[PDB]
């Protein structure tokens, strides 16, 4: 628990201790993403204390330092199963956020290559498949987070949508925004529209840009939608996996990819894959080369320890042994100090 | 007490029941009554003579102590080494346990020998288990850790552990199925 709240002045002095978040920066810059259990996690305390970690303090060294002159750097995110690099990736959304740059906040990229019922041809391009309601939540979740930077920022193209409908240059995103949105059809244009725009105008200083991508490993596997003929599809088919990539390349500059490896919600890939080559394949390492790997462990006994008196403070640990020396151990051994194992075992004890 | 075959063998007479029980009242009444050493050595011709092996303690290259184990459970057979001191860490077939045993009950039997002598966080640990499912190989390695660590806690927890059932070797195997019969005991349903 720390009385600093500000996500840049905290660091190894305020490692192993919770950083809060306000209901309004909570809804705004994170109104996705956040792991569900975390979300429920918040619902009940009404509060959103997240513990500071090394991987988290790193990457917000390297994002301080960073030069927006270079072309953008990747920081990729990875580490066993349930060790907090979504959160991790959460609170450097947040630090960026708060520094007042533009996030482009993918919540999961997992989502975007299955389970999909409304797969439809994309009309810019007859060889590639559109996922509108997926395209149109995003979109929803984007202009919530960034509304103040959507009016600010315009676009610098003639963006046709309908045989007679189209976007003008010098138009504000939030045209564009606001046509996806409420056009469901044009949902993947208007996507792979703002992730052009972004990318453009990042490298001409119009602000510095974060692409927060979790799950990235999704864009290079394989997807589980199947074309009406019962073929299965890549996903450089899906126009949005398409502009994702294009977007996770280093040739621009103006930003940070940050982006998080989740074997959880992965395709075809075995539970206790999670180093990034096993988890993001040849293409996959390839594309990202090169790229910063930050790893994210299980809580060391420091980290452990603050986070189970912060249970016991919200008074979660309802068993009357929680508190002992003994139960602390138990919970110890049962959750090798894993931060999902030990949320998980503390939401029923 | 010698048994009745006994009796008829230095006998060389067959007896009856009730014939061994009225010599073994006779013979108790004779010890009760303060049989002095003359009475005792007759006594004597007639009465017949009626804890956990802790392992060795072996040192590693390194020259820090362990002690290994072998436990069968079902199908599955786990052999486990315990190093003296240690910090909880545990690897099975090289992978850490919570990675291996996902499952919060499998979990719970690795702790249960640990958490029972109260050396949670002591020890360190390398197994590998092979056969059976989950379960099973859980079992035979909470088995392996039990025998292992008894040589490293004292004997009265040895003999703790063996009373709370940690150092005996499950003899509930998979009974074989029966011809003529569904199962081991299920019987095709009878058609009256
Ligand atoms: N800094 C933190 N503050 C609060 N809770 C945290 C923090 N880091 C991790 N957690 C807890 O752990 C979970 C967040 O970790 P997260 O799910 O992001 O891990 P991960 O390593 O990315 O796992 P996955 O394998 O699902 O990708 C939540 O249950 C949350 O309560
Ligand atoms: N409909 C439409 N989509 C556009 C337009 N400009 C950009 N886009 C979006 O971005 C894609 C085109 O990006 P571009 O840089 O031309 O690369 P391409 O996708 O490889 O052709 C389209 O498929 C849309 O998703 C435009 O004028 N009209
Ligand atoms: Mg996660």
């Amino acid at each position: 628990r720390t009385n600093e709240n500000d996500p840049a002045k905290h660091g190894d002095q305020h490692e192993g201790q919770h950083y809060n978040i306000s209901p309004q920066d909570l809804e705004t810059v994170f109104p996705h993403g956040l792991p569900p259990r975390f979300v429920m996690q918040v619902k009940t305390f009404s509060e959103a204390c997240l513990m500071v970690r090394k991987p988290a303090l790193e990457l917000l060294h390297y994002l301080k330092n960073t030069s927006f002159a270079y072309p953008a750097i990747r920081y990729l995110l990875y580490g066993e199963k349930g060790t907090g690099k979504t959160l991790s990736l959460c609170h450097v959304i947040h630090f960026c956020a708060k520094q007042d740059w533009l996030i482009l906040h993918i919540p999961d990229a997992h989502l975007w290559v299955k389970n999909c019922r409304d797969l439809l041809q994309s009309s810019y391009n007859k060889q590639r498949f559109d996922q509108p309601l997926e395209a149109s939540t995003w979109l929803k979740n984007f202009k919530t987070t960034n509304e103040r930077f959507l009016n600010q920022i315009k676009v610098q193209e003639k963006y046709v949508w309908n045989k007679r409908e189209s976007t003008e240059k010098g138009s504000p995103l939030g045209e564009v925004v606001e046509q996806g949105i409420t056009r469901v059809r044009n949902a993947t244009d208007a996507v792979g529209i703002v992730l052009k725009e972004l990318k453009r105008q990042s490298s001409l200083g119009m602000f510095h840009l974060l692409v927060a991508v979790d799950g990235i490993n999704a864009l290079w596997g394989r997807t589980t939608l199947k074309r009406e003929d019962k073929s299965p599809i890549a996903p450089e088919e899906l126009a949005l996996v398409h502009n994702l990539r294009k977007m996770m390349k280093n040739d621009w500059h103006g930003g940070a990819i940050v982006s998080a490896l989740s074997q959880t919600g992965s395709l075809f890939k075995p539970r206790k894959a999670y180093l990034p080559q096993e988890l993001l394949g040849k293409e996959g390492f390839d594309a990202l080369d090169p790229f910063i790997p930050i790893l994210v462990s299980n809580y060391n006994p420091k980290e452990f320890e603050s986070c189970i008196q912060y249970y016991l403070e919200n008074n979660w640990l309802q068993h009357e042994k929680a508190p002992t020396e003994e139960g602390k151990k138990e919970l110890l051994f049962l959750s090798n100090a894993n931060p999902s194992l030990l949320e998980r075992h503390c939401a029923y004890l | 007490w010698l048994i009745k075959e006994e009796l008829e063998e230095m006998l060389v007479e067959k007896l009856s029941d009730l014939d061994y029980m009225q010599f073994i009242r006779l013979l108790e009444k004779l010890l009760t009554s303060q049989c002095g050493a003359a009475e005792e050595e007759f006594v004597q011709r007639f009465r017949r003579s009626v804890k956990q092996l802790i392992e060795p303690v072996q040192y590693d290259e390194q020259g820090m102590a362990f002690s290994k184990s072998e436990g069968k459970r079902k199908t599955a057979k786990a052999e486990a080494i315990v190093y003296k001191h240690g910090s909880g860490r545990i690897k099975v077939n090289g992978i850490d346990y919570q990675l291996y045993f996902p499952i919060t009950q499998d979990r719970e039997q690795l702790m249960f020998p640990f958490h029972f002598v109260d050396r949670l966080g002591k020890h360190d640990v390398t197994c590998t288990v092979s056969g059976g499912g989950r379960s099973a190989q859980a079992g035979a390695i909470r088995l392996a850790m039990a025998k292992a660590l008894c040589s490293f806690v004292t004997e009265d927890e040895v003999e703790w552990m063996r009373q709370a059932g940690l150092l005996t070797t499950d003899p509930r195997v998979r009974e074989r199925k029966k011809p003529g019969q569904e199962g081991a005991r299920r019987k095709f349903t009878w058609k009256k």
